[PDB]
């Protein structure tokens, strides 16, 4: 009665049939299988000296663990700037993939490669893809780990191709975003001095490519300082890219079937219902999806497939009576054994009128009495209604009856019989018509 | 290539599908194209094609056959 | 009629979670407001339903045999004998067109249970989604038993006879007379209908023998009473399907936003989907209203058609079916009444 | 103009209606609508006063169906809180915030710098545009179907006021007799008066009557049925209330022979002697 | 958004931004062609009665 004063809100609310919120589900299981996974390898980033800009160096991470608490402490943050997720969801999430970009940077430069900028780090150097959930990352590195310096910071100034009879036209050549530019190959470990404009510039098989290393000796700092464009991918594997975590024992599922549970299996999360079914889809890809990407199947280490079905809310009703102030529950299209065994109920509902089956579903506050009615005001369905108890006031269970036509018997004899009026009334019928 | 055979698809990584019909889109050949044929010989290793988006190889189909090289047996299946 | 679909508001756009619930909060009463919507909907519909029954209720009858009545098959119209499929109130052709519809079954006692028990079989079912989606599918004022009684007491109406009132005296003349009358007003004389009574009366046979054939799409009737069944299916798809509209977000489930982002990003995020899914809720419930308001007109068409054509003999054309009307029946079709009109055509 | 329709005056019973204007009091076309359904002027002329009463007892009791328990009643209050709901939508739809930091411009204007203030008034913009298009299309489908509600009321007072209907269940249940309209909120109520009959009694009729004689004359009733009572003696009464009355050609009409009608040779009626 | 205009949507903004603004289209075109839909389906069912 108080989810029927608060889901309609007001004191005051005649007599009816209420559709009500119903209570929230809980979260108590997990049914969680993870492989014994291999740590994630950060010792070719950690160890030797740092690529430039144009010659990042890439790494790609799957089915692996990450103790990123032990690298984020070796590094010292200076600017972050993440699209589509946070560096804390990255400490704490599991990923089919994650793609590292990292390569030596000075700070002083950190708004050349800024989403829209105009100058030659994103025109031939480096441009940040946004296809991903991704994140930028400046920070400098400690001198005492095993992380050296290059002899300066060096970029990559101008690259364009030479064409037509005299190579009297200059066109520049740009990179598109994530990829190499053809001008890193003029000097794949940096320029050595600046504005290095190339003495030949190497004739290639559709005209003449120029590069300028103007992207000078600039002075390497006196801690080395570094990018990195992180990147990570969800539900394009099998297995993912967990953090290093101990989570008890919670790997079996073989008695806690048709409770709701959440669940981390190989790194996809959520929350529903397991239930013992016959495989269907393909074992080998362990997820069996729906056309929106909602998973409804798992192939489980066990060797048993199972349905997940999102963990459901019971719906319920109220029935009000607003003159004798009564009311009663209808729990619409559940059994009466479901409602004994579950919960996500309200605080009075810890318990004659008790779980009566009817044929709109299982009841609370109604006395089933066998009794029937022809006009009644608080119908329930399935000619099924109501009734207010004039003395207990109670709710009964009554039904709407139907009253059968009387039979006027035609005669044997040559005519027929024919009733005729022999008093009358007259009957007065209102109507409303808008207009 | 025939798209009513589901010829050279990429199936879905991570995830299946059961019993259900859906749109995807991706990297797929064209219906009806016959691309170029290649007998494992000569000329091929003098020949530069373009990857672009990269291709979809059709290994073994004259398998359990009668024939012969080009340049009388049954026919096997070479990887290219 | 139409079904009647009742939605948790809280449960659609929040889908559980406290940041949606406690951000849901600056719209004003839109969930109240959406709910009491939808049971003034839903109240409108029962009272056009009760209404109806109560006018096209007989309040005294004949007895009627159970094959021929004169030389008359009423078989088809006839509740069967100790067969009795589940209904008993249920006729023979009210059987067969039932038959020939596919509907889904909404488990008005046990579907929760059914739902979580089966699993797998039928994917993407609407009846099993409500329990996700948090949409309630509300059961018929009444259950088929009674409206098949209402239907079937029609058959044996009494009414008084055809030169007088009407409704003023009750003349218990056997069907083949009255049907005899029928055909005396339309201009045939009772010589012509003393000399051809039993070519008449199997003319008559030919013509209820074969109602059946015509429960195909290819028939007019029976293709619209399919769109009303699909109409009904098209509402739920409508209301289940846009839970998976992004609106621009990063996801469509509140779940992924909560892990992925920060708490200002969070909450922009989660305004995004409560937006969406308020307005295309408040747009279901626009569409409701409107399919209500037409439909408790019909159910007043309905009544009309009735009182003229099944309980009386028409005089205007095209009322009650084409040429000339004779005798008219209804029985009972998912969300309305089936009407067979019976017709002289000449040749 | 709801109250000149009380006495207005078109033409009489029996004719076309809209070319000629009798001057019939009110009395005597209530006895001629009765005399129409199918009670006798006999019956008619020994129950005047009883008549009058009973139509005066129904007419005062009319005011007792104005409550929500009456359904025509809880239709007008239904049409009053529809005009109201709109309003009430309208006028509440204006704090909604859509995402903004308040649903006040001043606000907006108080705490935020000029971009974020514009992206801030463009949410509410972009709100309240969306729920006045909203607005006009609902109030566009109630006016429409209002208009086709007016023409039915139009063809309600054609039909039911200024004459008797024919048709069933048209103008109420029963047998319509008149009907009186006023005006309501926001549309008309209708007062259909309708002959209820009571205490029927089960009598023998007879499907027409013919003599005995070279072809044969056969007789059929109008209006009403050839009865019994309570070598036999036929008698003609009212399809509406019970009288036997001598069977005339006032009565009878003349058809052809059919094998269900009664064969008699003694006290035949006056039309079926030669 | 800036403009009604893809072309100038993709003249003015980088990659994000360009994202976001043609959201804003995308989303305002389909709740239109909605009301469209609707209010054809409503006078398509008066003309046919
Ligand atoms: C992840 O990295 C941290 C830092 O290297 C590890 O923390 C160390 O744990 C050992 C356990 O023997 C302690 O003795 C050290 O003092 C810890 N160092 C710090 C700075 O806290 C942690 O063990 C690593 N976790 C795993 C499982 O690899
Ligand atoms: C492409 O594949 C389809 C499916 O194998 C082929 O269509 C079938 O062809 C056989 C032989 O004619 C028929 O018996 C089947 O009934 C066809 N199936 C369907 C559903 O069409 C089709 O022939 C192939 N197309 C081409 C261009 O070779
Ligand atoms: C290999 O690449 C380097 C630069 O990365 C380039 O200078 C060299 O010419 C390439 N090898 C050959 C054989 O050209
Ligand atoms: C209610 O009580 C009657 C009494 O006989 C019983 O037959 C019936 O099964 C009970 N339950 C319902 C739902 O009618
Ligand atoms: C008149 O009708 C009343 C009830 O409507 C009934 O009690 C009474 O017996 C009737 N009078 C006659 C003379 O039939
Ligand atoms: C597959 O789906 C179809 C409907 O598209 C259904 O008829 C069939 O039973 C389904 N098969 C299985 C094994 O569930
Ligand atoms: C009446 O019709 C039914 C089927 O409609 C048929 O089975 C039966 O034989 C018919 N009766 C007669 C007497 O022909
Ligand atoms: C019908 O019978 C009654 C009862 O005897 C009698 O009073 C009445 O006059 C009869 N009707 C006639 C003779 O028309
Ligand atoms: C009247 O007489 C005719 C013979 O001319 C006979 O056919 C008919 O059945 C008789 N009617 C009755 C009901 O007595």
């Amino acid at each position: 009665l108080s989810q029927l004063y608060c889901s309609y809100e007001s004191f005051d609310v005649g007599s009816g049939v209420y559709s009500v919120s119903s209570f929230e589900v809980h979260s108590r299981g997990q049914f969680i299988e993870q492989p014994n996974s291999v740590e994630c390898d950060f010792t070719k980033l950690l160890s030797g000296t740092p690529p430039q800009v144009y010659n990042f160096n890439r790494l790609v991470f799957t089915n692996c663990n990450y103790n990123l608490t032990k690298l984020l402490s070796l590094f010292m943050v200076n600017e972050f700037s993440c699209d589509g997720i946070s560096p804390d969801a990255i400490a704490r999430g599991c990923y089919s993939s994650l793609t590292v970009d990292y390569f030596a940077y000075p700070l002083s430069m950190k708004s050349y490669m800024q989403p829209g900028s105009a100058g030659v780090i994103s025109q031939y150097n480096y441009k940040q893809s946004f296809a991903n959930p991704t994140c930028r990352i400046f920070a400098t590195a400690p001198a005492n780990l095993t992380i050296t310096k290059p002899s300066s910071y060096s970029f990559i100034s101008k690259c364009s191709r030479l064409t037509g009879d005299n190579s009297h036209i200059e066109t520049p050549i740009v990179i598109n975003p994530g990829e190499y530019s053809i001008c890193k190959n003029f000097a794949p470990n940096g320029f050595s001095q600046d504005g290095d404009y190339f003495t030949r510039q190497l004739s290639q098989l559709e005209g003449g490519g120029i590069l300028v290393g103007v992207g000078s000796v600039t002075p390497m700092t006196d801690t080395l300082q570094m990018g990195f464009i992180i990147s990570v991918q969800y539900g394009t594997d099998t297995n993912s890219v967990c953090p290093m975590m101990d989570l008890g024992n919670s790997t079996t599922i073989t008695d806690k079937l048709g409770v709701c549970v959440e669940y981390n299996l190989y790194g996809v999360s959520g929350r529903g219902v397991f239930i013992n079914c016959t495989a269907v889809g393909v074992k080998q890809q362990r997820f069996v999806y729906d056309g929106f990407d909602n998973l409804i199947g798992y192939y489980s280490d066990d060797g048993n497939y199972y349905c997940v079905r999102p963990c459901v809310s019971v719906p319920l009703s109220v029935v009000y009576d607003k003159t004798t102030n009564s009311h009663a529950t209808i729990f619409g299209s559940v059994a009466c054994e479901h409602i004994t065994t579950m919960l996500h109920q309200f605080s009075r509902t810890t318990q004659n009128s008790g779980p009566l089956q009817t044929a709109v579903g299982c009841v609370i506050g109604l006395v089933n009495s066998s009794m029937v009615v022809d006009n009644c005001q608080l119908p329930l369905g399935q000619s099924l209604c109501a009734v207010p108890s004039t003395t207990s006031s109670q709710l009964q269970l009554a039904t709407i009856n139907y009253t059968q036509p009387q039979l006027l018997s035609p005669l044997n004899s040559s005519g027929f019989v024919v009733q005729v009026p022999t008093n009358f009334s007259f009957g007065i019928t209102q109507e409303y018509i808008q207009t | 290539i025939n798209a009513s055979k589901a010829d050279g698809i990429i199936y879905p990584t991570g995830k299946s599908y059961s019993n259900i019909s859906l749109t995807l889109q991706g990297l797929f050949p064209k219906h009806g194209d016959l691309g170029e044929q290649y007998i494992y010989v000569s000329d091929y290793a003098t020949k530069v094609v373009p990857f672009n988006n990269g291709f979809v190889v059709r290994i073994g189909a004259a398998a359990n056959a009668t024939g012969s090289v080009i340049i009388q047996k049954t026919i096997k299946k070479i990887y290219p | 009629t139409i079904q009647k679909v009742t939605v948790d508001c809280k449960q659609y756009v929040c889908n559980g979670f406290q940041k949606c619930e406690q951000l849901l909060r600056e719209y004003g009463q839109f969930c109240a407001k959406i709910n009491q919507a939808l049971h003034g909907a839903n109240l409108m519909q029962d009272e056009s339903v009760a209404n109806l029954f109560s006018d096209i209720k007989t309040h005294k009858s004949q007895p009627l045999n159970a094959g021929l009545n004169g030389d008359f098959n009423l078989t088809l119209l006839q509740v069967p004998q100790v067969s009795t499929s589940q209904y008993s109130h249920r006729s023979a052709i009210e059987d067969l067109l039932f038959n020939k519809v596919t509907i889904a079954d909404p488990g008005y006692m046990q579907g929760y249970d059914d739902c979580m028990k089966q699993g797998p079989p039928s994917a993407r079912d609407l009846i099993c989604a409500q329990y996700v989606a948090g949409y309630k599918v509300l059961p018929p004022l009444y259950d088929p038993n009674m409206e098949g009684a209402y239907t079937s007491s029609l058959l044996g109406s009494i009414a008084g006879a055809g030169w007088t009132a009407g409704l003023s005296s009750f003349a218990a003349i056997p069907f083949a007379q009255s049907i005899f009358y029928r055909m005396n007003g339309i201009g045939i004389t009772q010589q012509v209908l003393s000399e051809n009574q039993k070519l008449i009366a199997n003319k008559f046979n030919q013509a209820l023998g074969a109602m059946q054939t015509g429960f195909t799409t290819t028939n007019l009737a029976f293709s619209k009473v399919q769109d009303a069944v699909n109409a009904n299916a098209q509402a739920l798809s409508k209301l289940a399907s846009e839970l998976s509209n992004t609106f621009g977000a990063i996801s469509s489930s509140i779940s992924d936003i909560l892990k992925r982002l920060d708490a200002v990003e969070q909450e922009a995020q989660i305004d995004r989907l409560i937006n969406g899914r308020l307005t295309s809720l408040n747009a279901f419930v626009a569409q409701q209203l409107v399919r209500s308001e037409t439909a408790a007109r019909s159910a007043q068409l309905a009544s009309d058609k009735v009182n003229e054509c099944v309980k009386s003999q028409s005089k205007r054309n095209g009322f009650c079916g084409s040429g000339t009307h004779i005798v008219s029946f209804v029985i009972n079709a998912p969300n309305g009444f089936y009407f067979f009109h019976v017709g002289y055509v000449p040749t | 103009y709801t109250s000149s329709l009380l006495g207005s005056i078109a033409g009489a019973g029996w004719t076309a209606g809209l070319s000629s204007f009798a001057a019939i009091p009110f009395a005597q076309s209530i006895f001629y609508r009765m005399n129409g359904i199918g009670i006798t002027q006999q019956v008619l002329s020994e129950n005047q006063k009883l008549i009058a009463n009973k139509f005066n007892q129904a007419l005062g009791a009319m005011q007792t169906g104005f409550t929500t328990t009456n359904l025509a009643f809880s239709k007008v209050q239904d049409a009053v809180n529809a005009n109201a709901q709109a309003l009430s939508k309208l006028a509440s739809e204006l704090s909604n915030t859509f995402g903004a930091i308040s649903s006040s411009i001043s606000d907006i204007l108080k705490r935020l710098d000029a971009v974020e203030q514009e992206a801030q008034i463009d949410r509410l913009i972009n709100g309240r545009l969306t729920s006045l298009n909203a607005f006009v299309a609902q109030q566009l489908v109630r006016s429409e179907t209002a208009a086709r509600s007016a023409q039915l009321a139009s063809d309600k007072v054609n039909e039911c006021v200024k004459s008797q209907s024919k048709r069933n269940g048209f103008c109420g249940s029963g047998t319509h007799i008149v009907s009186f309209v006023i005006n309501a909120p926001n549309g008309f109520y209708f007062f259909h008066v309708g002959y209820v009959p009571t205490n029927h009694v089960n009598v023998t009729a007879a499907y027409g009557l013919c003599n005995t004689d070279t072809p044969p004359r056969c007789i059929a009733p109008i209006d009403g049925y050839f009865v019994l009572n309570n070598v036999d003696q036929w008698y003609y009464t009212g399809s509406s209330f019970f009288n036997p009355e001598p069977i005339t050609m006032a009565n009878a009409r003349y058809v052809s022979q059919d094998v269900k009608f009664e064969n008699l040779t003694n006290q035949l009626p006056p039309p079926l002697l030669n």
